[PDB]
DNA sequence: TTTGAAAAGCAAGCATAAAAGATCTAAACATAAAATCTGTA
């Protein structure tokens, strides 16, 4: 079942019953009738929606909110930092790398 | 759970979570609830929508950014909780407590206990929602502060008729991830995409734009049509400057406010039903952002010489500035052999001594038996240098309690290259010729 | 007026400021302080009292546990030395300092209190003159200067602030003649706690013993014999003196005698036990209680090996009695409302839980993500030997261990959970699921140390526990030791 | 017009000075309750 799968995933990652309870509570609370509650506990799709929301503001999820210019500046800063011995960079070096990539693309 | 879920666009999951967690019954309400999202993600807006759609809930609103430190926050909690309980139940005689007596977290526990024990005549148990909107925006924040607030409910009485419930809003993920083993229920507010940003901008701004005074004076100088004009302007602003702003509601609102009257002034009788002709009529509004707002000659040449002293190595100076006739046999410097690979003006400036700066200042300053046309370092030069340090255009290794006369103290320029470029253009000095041959 | 800040919770005592030197006009104006109704000692207990509505069932081991509580068979030479010094200095009306040092629980405070009790009995027989006993514990003081407030309040009955109390005590010990005085015996317990930076309190207390009119006995109980040499100056070390009394930790025979003295009337004795409830009466079944001499001997030998601390030996015996009483009450189902023996098994189980380590069995019961973190951390310590590893290197090495053992059954079932939480709608994540959770869990457990850094990648992490017990916990796991 | 060669420049290595800041304490600035002085009634 989906419930045992989510319990198993919590057992191997968090091993915490309050963590599971914090997901189970809005599954019960957002149900409007008994049939919706039984469908929600059989499918556990709200647990997937909850898990997606809990990861939405991390480094992976913040990257997908960036515009193309923001992504270009971040990529340029990252490759300057990778070329640096100590990983340090500033605005000038990142802008120089950025204009080198824009004229190399254009 | 008997509560109303308001319709908030693009925040339906967050509103359903707020309906799951925030209720008038203290038994099925968490003691702590966290809303986490970055700036402009509609956290405050949907909490406002939820509490206005449920007016029976008792919410107290606090702004930690207006309180700066922990002690004013404790005093604000005591003051606002006591005032809210006073206006909620006016038929309950209460002994007033001074919020300035709260100087410790323990004093807040004691004061809240004393405030809550004069309300046991109430029939039902009641949540009092204390909302700390912007907890991590507190200026004197440290890591130990939030632990006191999340353990505060364990020290209050358990059988009290009034039960405080904390709702926090946080901005940054790393601050929230410091406290993950506490297992506090959290609702995340991911950043909007560009279509949601455009829809929010239209539905929040087209009403104010279509009853603006400039448009209403322009239509008599030259409602759904005005709505389409304002909406097309908002969509053009988004497509022009979304790369510049990102998914920022505030920055796009500022750009709309800056560019709307200049767009209205280009509207003619020919331009209203032709959005393309109106767009080419106001092309310069959508090409650049336009979000922006007397030094002495000795001070200017001292700044130029300090920039040179910061960004040129002193071993080569004799190969640039030396121009005197050698009575004595002597070999000048050969000059640098290889160019630099990286432009040194991209890096932080290097430190120099006073006499090197005076040497380069004497070498670059503008101009017979009893003349000696070179300018020597008199008191006006040193006064200009002292003022230049006062304005932080030049800086030292030490920032406070500065021994100016110490030989250990070294000096650096503190201006960027564009500032020294405009300064050198004000006195017709060719500073770009000094860096052209070195990289 | 408008204040710049407020102090709204100021609680100030009713303590006067004028010292004792201005209490009378001259030295000759001072009366005989012994014939004064406030000098030398001339209400909260009932609030913790209630009425009992039941009948507590005291089982047969409850008397053993009660007699094993902390509330002089092995201290004869120490008792005789302290008592002889104090008797000689009291009866001849002189001032002296006695120094006592030792490890915790070796009977220092008990021996000094017994000496003071015997001296009070001798002063009640008119063999030595009367004296006042004052007990100042430096760990029971809020501020170290409050000892000045305490001692003077014990002498005069007044309540002064600490500086005025210090001047009052100085004037009293130096100027008041011996015919108008009483002898004072002061026990300075936890003497290291009254040591401050300026050491004025230590100098004053040991310098008042050098005054001719003082009639003051200072018994200073310390924890180390070299406290004046390590922490004090030469002036206070000269005043304390060369004679110092060391309280050695007890040997196992004296611990054996201490435990037998607490159980002289209970051991090998008969009780009337009521089988309906469990309540036992010391002289319905006649049950003999017994605690083994081998059990007491092995507990005493263990304790004398560790510290020679009588508190530990009494606590080990009480824990063994508690374990046996728990098993007895479980097997009879008695509640709280022919031979009962506390055996060497209970003594060994009491001695083992204090010597058992939970760190290894804590680490073997963690989730797979926390164990994977610890395993990757140990792998990085094996690779470069730095003993501090950056968290980004741990992230990269966890990712490497996942993609290298990808054909493993457990790993190829765990990868979707680790990087997507078993969901197709969740993007591949840069950290594993529960990365922050297991990091903070290992930090709160004290297994891990983390530097205070804001960049998450270059932040270093260190093992706080020993490396080999972490390796033992890692080799306990089935999956990690196979890859 | 050549010469060549001694001065100038490059560069790896390494001891060492110094920048930055973490941590802390003294001192100026500030408030306050109980006790004690002080000029009258
Ligand atoms: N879902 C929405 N529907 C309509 N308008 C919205 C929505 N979300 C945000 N807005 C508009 O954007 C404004 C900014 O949002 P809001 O103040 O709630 O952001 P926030 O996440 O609380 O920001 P901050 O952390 O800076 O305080 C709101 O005042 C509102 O006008
Ligand atoms: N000789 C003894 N005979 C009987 N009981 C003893 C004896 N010595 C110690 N004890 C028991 O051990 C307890 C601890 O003794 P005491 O308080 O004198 O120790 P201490 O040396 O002052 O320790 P600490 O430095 O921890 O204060 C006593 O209260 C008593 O119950
Ligand atoms: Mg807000
Ligand atoms: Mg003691």
């Amino acid at each position: 079942s989906n419930l045992n799968r989510h319990i198993r995933m919590n057992f191997e990652t968090f091993r915490s019953l309050p963590t599971l309870k914090n997901s189970i509570i809005p599954l019960v609370a957002t149900s409007k009738n008994f049939g919706s509650l039984c469908t929600a506990i059989k499918s556990c799709s709200f647990l997937d929606i909850y898990n997606k929301n809990q990861l939405s503001n991390n480094l992976t999820g913040r990257l997908q909110s960036l515009s193309d210019l923001e992504l270009a500046i971040l990529i340029s800063a990252a490759r300057v930092a990778l070329r640096a011995k100590d990983g340090s960079f500033n605005f000038n070096l990142a802008y120089a790398e950025y204009e080198k990539m824009i004229k190399a693309i254009n | 759970m008997n509560v109303t879920t308001p319709e908030v666009a693009f925040r339906e999951y967050q509103t359903n979570c707020l309906a799951s967690y925030i209720s008038a019954d203290p038994d099925i309400t968490p003691s702590n609830l966290i809303l986490q999202g970055y700036s402009g993600t509609g956290k405050t807006y949907t909490l406002k929508k939820y509490f206005n759609a449920n007016p029976n809930l008792h919410a107290v609103w606090l702004e930690p950014v207006e309180l700066v430190s922990w002690k004013p926050l404790l005093q604000a909690i005591a003051r606002t909780v006591q005032y809210k309980l006073k206006t909620l139940y006016p038929n309950i005689p209460t002994t007033d407590y001074d919020p300035l007596q709260v100087e410790e977290p323990f004093l807040l526990v004691k004061t809240l206990h004393n405030i809550f024990v004069q309300y046991e005549s109430l029939q039902e148990k009641t949540c009092l929602f204390l909302i700390l909107d912007g907890f991590d925006s507190l200026q004197d924040l440290d890591a130990a502060l939030f632990n006191k607030y999340i353990k505060l409910n364990e020290l209050l009485p358990k059988d009290s008729k009034i039960n405080i419930k904390f709702i926090y809003t946080m901005l940054e993920t790393s601050f929230l991830q410091r406290y993950s083993t506490h297992c506090i229920p959290t609702v995340m507010f991911p950043r909007y995409n560009v279509d949601e940003v455009s829809t929010i901008l239209v539905m929040s701004r087209c009403g104010e734009l279509m009853e603006d005074s400039c448009l209403r004076k322009r239509i008599i100088e030259e409602d759904d049509q005005f709505q389409n004009v304002a909406a097309n302007f908002i969509h053009l602003i988004v497509q022009a400057f979304h790369s510049y702003t990102g998914n920022d509601i505030f920055a796009l609102n500022d750009l709309i406010d800056f560019k709307w009257p200049k767009y209205v002034s280009r509207i003619t009788k020919e331009n209203i039903f032709e959005p393309l002709a109106l767009y080419k009529s106001a092309i310069k509004l959508f090409l650049s952002t336009d979000d922006n707002l007397d030094l002495s000659i000795i001070s200017k040449y001292l700044l130029i010489a300090s920039y040179i002293c910061s960004y040129l190595e002193p071993r080569y100076d004799a190969s640039i500035f030396s121009r005197k006739t050698r009575i004595i046999q002597g070999r000048a410097a050969y000059g640098r052999r290889k160019k630099k690979e990286v432009n040194p003006r991209y890096l932080q400036p290097s430190l120099f001594a006073i006499e090197r700066l005076l040497a380069i200042f004497q070498a670059i300053f503008p101009i017979a038996l009893r003349e000696e046309s070179l300018m020597k370092a008199n008191i006006e030069v040193f006064q200009n240098l002292s003022e230049l340090h006062t304005l932080k255009l030049i800086a030292t290794t030490m920032n406070k309690n500065i021994d100016y006369l110490s030989p250990k103290v070294r000096w650096k320029v503190n201006v960027p290259w564009e500032i020294i470029k405009e300064i050198s253009e004000s006195v017709h000095f060719n500073i770009s010729d000094y860096f052209s041959d070195i990289h | 007026v408008i204040r710049k800040f407020t102090k709204k919770n100021v609680a100030r005592a009713k303590k006067k400021y004028t010292p004792f030197s201005k209490r009378f006009k001259s030295i000759a104006a001072i009366p005989d302080l012994t014939s004064l109704p406030e000098f030398y000692g001339n209400r909260f207990e009932n609030k913790l009292k209630t009425t009992q509505k039941h009948q507590i069932v005291e089982t047969i081991f409850s008397k053993v546990k009660k007699q094993l509580n902390s509330s002089l068979p092995a201290r004869e030479n120490e008792f005789a030395s302290i008592y002889l010094s104090a008797y000689s200095a009291i009866e001849s009306d002189s001032a002296t300092t006695i120094y006592v040092a030792g490890t915790p629980g070796v009977g220092k405070t008990l021996t000094v209190r017994e000496v003071v009790k015997e001296l009070l009995s001798s002063s009640a027989q008119r063999e030595i003159p009367d004296f006042l006993y004052v007990e100042i514990n430096g760990l029971k003081m809020v501020k170290p200067t409050d000892c000045y407030e305490t001692l003077w309040n014990k002498v005069s009955g007044e309540r002064l602030t600490w500086a005025a109390s210090m001047e009052s005590l100085e004037f009293y010990f130096k100027r008041v003649p011996k015919n108008k005085k009483k002898t004072i015996v002061v026990l300075l317990d936890e003497l290291d706690a009254m040591v401050t930076k300026s050491q004025d309190i230590m100098y004053n207390f040991f310098n008042w013993t050098t005054y001719e009119n003082a009639k003051l006995i200072v018994i200073a109980v310390a924890n180390t014999m070299d406290l004046p040499e390590r922490q004090l100056g030469n002036k206070i070390t000269s005043r304390i003196g060369f004679t110092r009394i060391m309280f050695t930790g007890y040997t196992h025979e004296e611990l054996k005698n201490i435990i037998d003295l607490r159980l002289k009337g209970l051991n090998d004795s008969f009780f009337y036990v009521d089988t309906k409830t469990g309540n036992a009466i010391l002289i319905v079944r006649k049950v003999r209680l017994r605690m083994s001499a081998d059990a007491i001997e092995i507990a005493s030998r263990k304790v004398a090996s560790v510290s020679g601390d009588a508190r530990r030996a009494l606590k080990v015996c009480k824990r063994a009695a508690e374990i046996a009483e728990k098993h007895y009450m479980a097997k009879h189902g008695y509640g709280y409302d022919g031979v009962q023996t506390v055996h060497i098994t209970h003594v060994m189980k009491a001695l083992n839980e204090t010597l058992n380590s939970h760190v290894i069995t804590f680490m073997t019961r963690l989730s797979f993500t926390a164990k994977l973190f610890i395993y990757a951390l140990l792998n990085l310590m094996k690779k470069n030997g730095s003993q501090e590893q950056e968290l980004g290197d741990i992230v990269d090495e966890i990712k490497l261990l996942i993609e290298v053992n990808g054909s493993n059954k457990f790993v190829m079932e765990i990868a979707k959970t680790l990087f997507q939480q078993g969901s197709d709608n969740i993007s591949e994540q840069l950290r594993i699921i529960s990365w922050d959770f297991v990091l903070n869990q290992l930090l709160d457990a004290g297994i891990l140390f983390k530097q205070t850094m804001k960049n998450d990648r270059i932040c270093c992490v260190k093992l706080n526990i020993s490396v080999e017990e972490a390796k033992r916990a890692m080799n306990e796991d089935e999956t990690l030791r196979n890859l």
